[PDB]
């Protein structure tokens, strides 16, 4: 343990938490809240940013001067992956669109560049690594989404023995895409079964297993406290909202039902309480306003 | 003697020793000290049970007409058991004089307000309040007029630190600004400035 | 040892002050709560004040919670008008402070401060 | 009368709004300071002074 | 000794009433009013052309801080902690060793220019004119850790800036 | 002249360089580190040795007032030229 | 290939419209405000730049913080902030807005107003003089001529 | 002054903070675009007034 990674402090904001972490997509949602976490406790942040630096302006004030470093990547190009995470001794891995693009489709952003980090980080010494996948990823899916998730997942632990697989069930918050693709939706009622989970949950789980030395190669399930199905969801969603984007992969994954996994530890393993959607719904669809709490399986 | 030292004036040392006579043998009832400094400043310490007649006094009589109120100051000396010293600053038009009213006061007991003799301590002793704690009573309108809202405590007693015991930084978790204990990226560097050796002779204290 | 009273002349009058205090902050906590948007119950808003109230209760000099009463009053009146803002309302509850360490071992782990 | 009897003790610790913290984990010391030994003068130790344990300072990562 | 402002009484005769009811209904002083207005609409603008031209300024300007140095090319800070003393806003952090040659001589002088207040009062405490007030104004960073100066960065600036710098303290040390 | 050390970071004339396992070097990369060209003991180790025929000198850097408070330097001692506290410089003695 | 010399014409076309037409809203808070009303002075003349003066905080591009910024008036400048429609620039006038300045250790003071919000042009002085905030001005023009939305837009 | 280099208390008073206390009583019966011009007339500086 060098001397310069020792933590000292109170945990405040000027304070050294001591970890150097390469969070890969920090622009995007989960990215944003994880550099909020990590920059109010005194750690070093390296942000690589393929947007426009003005795209990354609100990620300026997460931190203390010189805590957070920004630095242009490209993800085909390995030279400045390895730039990037040869000094960092944790990589945390969010890099996924919900759509296909024409230069990057969903094999190149969920099999080739999640590959291509965790190699780039086993040949430059990297202590903790983390991949964040989805909850239904399989193989056998019907939809392009799980399936590039679990062979990039696959891919992921193959190439790295002590990588942490974190996937997180369906994710609400402030600037999410689940509760906000719903609520402006003025697709269809069906059998599913989902159970969201808060995403500042999804946040503290994510640094604690950064914390604890006992996390390395697990493959956690993030999963909310309360099973909701679908109709009884949106129609709760309809009711605080006060109301009487799309792809067809989207349309699949919305009827696709949440598996259940009992094998894999959770968010009560990592001293995390799952926060129920009754207290933070009236939070995150307060925007929309110009209630019976759904039912529960 | 002459060309680099202030001149002393003796005149106005004798009027000002001459009034600060007349008012302590015109009210004994509250006058305890009163002396007057080399640069020809009157200051008259009283009691503080008697903070609303003599200051009336000053602002009724015919020979001092002390119709307006130019400071309300409140000193901190925490050696003392009334650590708090509440001065009033007094301008006479009429005679063209400056006086000045001297009082003590701990952190509990009251005093009464000053508002229904000059008008302007309305505000002046509320900020005495935002810095002190110093209670006045029979006040109309006493809040917080200078610190945050959410402020705990009061910034100017000497046993406050300098910097606050929390800051604001803004998060995007919760969309907010919020306070957080306080963290400085520098230390305040506390200079040992004193001299060790005595400065001036005629201000040397008695030995214990 | 013979004081003056600021507004009280015994414990009896502060007790009844406090209980007048509470009185009017109890009606006033379902307002507050509705008139800043805020993302708290009513309940756990008056718990709160409970918790400030029973850790403002060790003291028993009559002018000490009466100078109490007189700040407790000052911050029900600024939150009667519309003074304060979400973030001085939402500052009691310490939500973005991470938890320090309670125990012995913990405060061991994490450094000196005792 | 206008004066009340009060023995209580005077404590004034919830008036100050300092968090509890700095109230129970500190020591407060109250000495004379000693004489700096490259000067002859005595000045400085005619007062009492009162002062807090020193806390943890680190070294800043940026600068 | 004093004057009565807004103490003169207007005349009551038909000569006066008559050319104050003309200049209520002709508005006559705004007509004044228009007249001015079209007067100093035809002056030359006092506008300078930035970047092109330049203000007018003063050899005692205050700007950026730098380090100079001797005529032989040696450091002219002495480690003195004169200037960290007298700083008002404690911008100046100076740590000092004895270096390999014996001479006394800095090993950390740290200005925060976000912290200065550019109040030249160390320009004037220091007893061997190594840190001065330089005449550069036009350093405005995109980020905040560019206005946090080390020693490289005020030796870099002195360097720069000693051939004007040593022409205006040549030009100004006798009024010191 | 500025010494290299392995790790591809030029060396400050204070002579301060970031380890190996120094992560702070992360904040040079895609930037450069500023160190100064000119170091001031080999900027003063070329200056010659001015030879008096005085016991005691005085220096005062050069231009009265511009330079640092004048100072008398002694060169009794034959064996180690006496030198200059403010500037540096060294004077020795012809006898 | 035509796509990208065409995005980037029209991305420096849509550059020079913004960075032509800066719109400010003055923080009129302490001695930098003044020191900005005389860089507003026929000498200095802000309006030749496309620069007006004094516009409504619901229309303005960009907003200069001139003054100490306290802990009673942050969430004041926060939603003032968050008001202002996109895209939104700030600039740090004075040492007190970049660091907090003379009162660093103050304990009603916020140290640095980028503690609030983001900024992007850190204006040195106290106050800085007014050709040192128009060069700041001309810095902050510079920064949005290099922008490359459109570009990005296109690659991704 | 407490005998030291540095001093005990600084007491500013400023000329505009009195001005603002009157100021209940300088807009009374007046209209409320009145107000910037009571303003005006006084030089009220909020440097000085906040401290
Ligand atoms: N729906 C959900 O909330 C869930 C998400 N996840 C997974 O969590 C991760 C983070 O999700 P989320 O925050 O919602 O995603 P976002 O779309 O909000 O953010 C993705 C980030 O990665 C960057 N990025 C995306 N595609 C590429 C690419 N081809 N090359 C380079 N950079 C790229 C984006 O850059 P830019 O700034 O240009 O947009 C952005 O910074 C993803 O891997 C996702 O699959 C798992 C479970 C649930
Ligand atoms: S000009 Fe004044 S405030 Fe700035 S570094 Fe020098 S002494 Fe300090
Ligand atoms: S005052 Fe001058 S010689 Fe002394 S430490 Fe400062 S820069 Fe160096
Ligand atoms: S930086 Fe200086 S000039 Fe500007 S507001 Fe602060 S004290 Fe005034
Ligand atoms: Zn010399």
């Amino acid at each position: 343990l060098h001397h310069a990674v020792i933590p000292h402090g109170k945990g405040g904001r000027s304070s050294v938490s001591g970890i150097v972490a390469t969070v890969f997509g920090a622009t995007g949602f989960l990215g944003r809240y994880l550099v909020n976490h990590l920059g109010r406790m005194g750690s070093q942040v390296i942000v690589p940013y393929r947007c426009e630096p003005y795209d990354t302006m609100h990620l300026r004030p997460m931190g203390d001067l010189g805590q957070i470093i920004f630095m242009d990547w490209n993800g085909r190009d390995k030279d400045s992956i390895r730039r990037a995470v040869e000094h960092s001794n944790v990589v945390i891995n969010l890099v996924g669109r919900e759509w296909e693009t024409k230069n990057f489709d969903f094999e190149d952003v969920f099999v080739k560049i999640p590959q291509a980090i965790a190699q780039v980080s086993k040949e430059a010494g990297v202590e903790k690594f983390i991949h964040i996948s989805h909850l239904n990823a399989d193989i056998k899916s019907s939809s392009k989404y799980l399936r590039n998730k679990a062979v990039g997942e696959k891919e992921v632990r193959e190439t790295f023995p002590e990588a942490t697989i974190i996937k997180p069930a369906d994710i609400f918050g402030r600037e999410d895409r689940f509760l906000n693709y719903f609520a402006n939706i003025r697709s269809l009622g069906k059998k599913t079964v989902k159970q969201p989970v808060y995403i500042v949950d999804v946040t503290k789980g994510i640094i604690n297993a950064i914390k604890d030395p006992d996390a390395r190669g697990k493959t956690f399930a993030f999963v909310g406290p309360n099973r909701y199905l679908l109709f009884d969801l949106v129609q709760y969603v309809f009711a605080v909202a006060h109301r009487p984007w799309t792809t067809r992969d989207k349309v699949e994954r919305i009827h696709t039902t949440d598996r259940t996994l009992p094998h894999l530890p959770g968010l009560e393993d990592l001293g995390v309480q799952a926060t129920p959607l009754e207290l933070k719904a009236i939070e995150v669809l307060r925007r929309h306003r110009t209630v019976q709490p759904a039912k529960t399986v | 003697t002459r060309p680099t030292v202030r001149p002393r004036n003796d005149v106005a040392h004798k009027q000002l020793s001459a009034f600060g006579e007349y008012v302590a043998e015109i009210l004994p009832k509250y006058v305890q000290q009163v002396q007057v400094s080399c640069f020809s400043e009157l200051e008259i310490c009283i009691h503080p049970d008697g903070v609303i007649p003599v200051l009336t006094f000053l602002r009724d009589h015919s020979n001092a007409q002390f119709k307006s109120l130019a400071d309300l100051t409140a000193v901190d000396i925490p050696t003392r058991q009334n650590r708090f010293e509440i001065v009033y600053n007094l301008l006479s038009l009429r005679f063209n004089s400056r006086i000045r009213v001297k009082t003590y006061t701990d952190e509990l007991t009251p005093v009464e307000s000053s508002v229904s003799v000059y008008k302007a301590a309305n505000w002046y002793e509320r900020e005495i309040w935002d810095m002190f704690g110093v209670f006045f009573a029979n006040h109309p309108d006493l809040r917080r007029i200078l610190t945050d809202y959410g402020f705990e405590g009061h910034p100017f007693r000497k046993d406050f630190p300098l910097s606050g015991y929390v800051e604001l930084r803004y998060d995007d978790e919760v969309k907010r600004v919020v306070a957080e204990p306080v963290e400085l990226a520098q230390e305040f560097r506390k200079f040992d400035l004193n001299s060790p050796w005595e400065a001036f002779p005629a201000y040397r204290q008695p030995p214990e | 040892t013979s004081v003056k009273p600021i507004f009280s002349r015994d414990m009896n009058e502060a007790k009844r002050r406090v209980r007048e205090l509470y009185r009017a902050w109890y009606r006033e906590v379902p307002n507050t709560v509705h008139l800043f948007q805020l993302d708290i119950s009513v309940k756990q808003g008056r718990d709160k004040v409970r918790e400030m109230f029973k850790k403002n209760a060790h003291v028993t000099d009559p002018r000490v919670v009466d100078l109490l009463v007189i700040k407790g009053k000052m911050e029900l009146e600024e939150t009667i008008n519309v003074w304060k803002q979400r973030t001085h309302v939402m500052r009691f509850f310490h939500e973005t402070e991470a938890p320090r360490p309670k125990d012995f071992l913990s405060k061991f782990y994490v450094g000196h401060d005792p | 009368t206008q004066l009340i009897t009060v023995d209580e003790k005077l404590d004034i610790t919830t008036l100050t709004g300092v968090p509890e913290e700095h109230i129970k984990t500190r020591k407060a010391r109250i000495f004379v300071p000693a004489r700096n030994n490259m000067q002859s003068g005595v000045n400085n130790t005619k007062k009492w002074k009162m002062e807090f344990d020193t806390r943890e300072r680190w070294e800043n990562p940026l600068m | 000794t004093y004057k009565y402002v807004n103490l003169r009484e207007p005349s009551m005769d038909m000569k006066s009433v008559t050319d104050r009811a003309a200049q209520t209904l002709l508005w006559t002083e705004l007509i004044r009013g228009l007249g001015m207005t079209l007067s100093y609409l035809f002056r030359e603008p006092a506008t300078i052309n930035y970047p092109f031209e330049k203000g007018p300024l003063s050899p005692r300007f205050r700007g950026e801080h730098a380090l100079r140095r001797y005529p032989s090319g040696e450091e002219r800070c002495i480690a003195c902690k004169l200037c960290e003393a007298v700083c008002p806003a404690q911008a100046i952090t100076i740590e000092a060793e004895p270096r390999a040659d014996g001479s006394r001589r800095t090993t950390r002088y740290d200005i925060d220019m976000t912290k200065c207040i550019y109040c030249g009062f160390c320009q004037e405490a220091c007893p061997v004119d190594a840190i001065v007030e330089g005449p550069n104004f036009e350093f405005s960073t995109e980020t905040h850790e560019e206005l946090l100066y080390n020693k490289e960065k005020l030796l870099n600036n002195g360097d720069k800036w000693e051939a004007e710098i040593a022409a205006n303290i040549q030009a100004d040390y006798l009024y010191r | 002249g500025v010494r290299t050390s392995p790790t591809g970071e030029k060396v400050t004339h204070t002579g301060q360089v970031y380890d190996d396992e120094d992560y702070r070097r992360v904040r040079f990369v895609g930037r450069q580190k500023e160190v100064n060209e000119n170091f001031a003991i080999d900027l003063i180790a070329e200056q010659p040795v001015s030879q008096v025929g005085s016991r005691v000198i005085s220096c005062d850097g050069g231009g009265g007032a511009l330079g640092h408070p004048r100072v008398y330097i002694n060169l009794d001692k034959e064996t180690k030229t006496g030198t200059c506290g403010y500037c540096g410089l060294q004077f020795r003695q012809q006898h | 290939s035509r796509g990208e010399y065409v995005v980037a014409k029209l991305d420096d076309l849509i550059n020079w419209a913004r960075r032509s037409s800066l719109w400010p809203m003055t923080f009129g808070l302490a001695c930098c405000a003044v020191e900005m009303m005389h860089m507003a002075a026929p000498r200095y003349d802000m309006d030749r730049f496309g620069v007006v003066f004094r516009a409504s905080p619901r229309q303005s591009d960009v907003m200069i913080v001139a003054g100490t910024l306290t802990n009673k008036m942050a969430p004041a400048l926060r939603k003032v902030y968050d008001q202002m429609p996109e895209p939104r620039y700030v600039v740090s006038m004075g040492s007190c807005a970049n660091g907090g300045g003379y009162y660093h250790y103050s304990y009603s003071v916020v140290r640095g107003c980028d503690r609030i919000v983001p900024v992007d042009i850190y204006v040195p002085g106290c106050p800085p003089t007014a050709e040192a905030l128009l060069y700041g001005i001309l810095q902050l023009q510079k920064k949005i001529k290099r922008e490359k939305r459109l570009r990005i837009w296109y690659r991704r | 002054s407490d005998g030291s280099s540095r001093p005990y208390r600084c007491k500013i008073k400023a000329p505009g903070f009195a001005h603002l206390a009157g100021l209940d009583k300088m807009s009374k019966g007046h209209m409320l675009a009145d107000v910037v011009a009571i303003i005006g007339t006084q030089d009220i500086v909020f440097g000085e007034v906040d401290r």
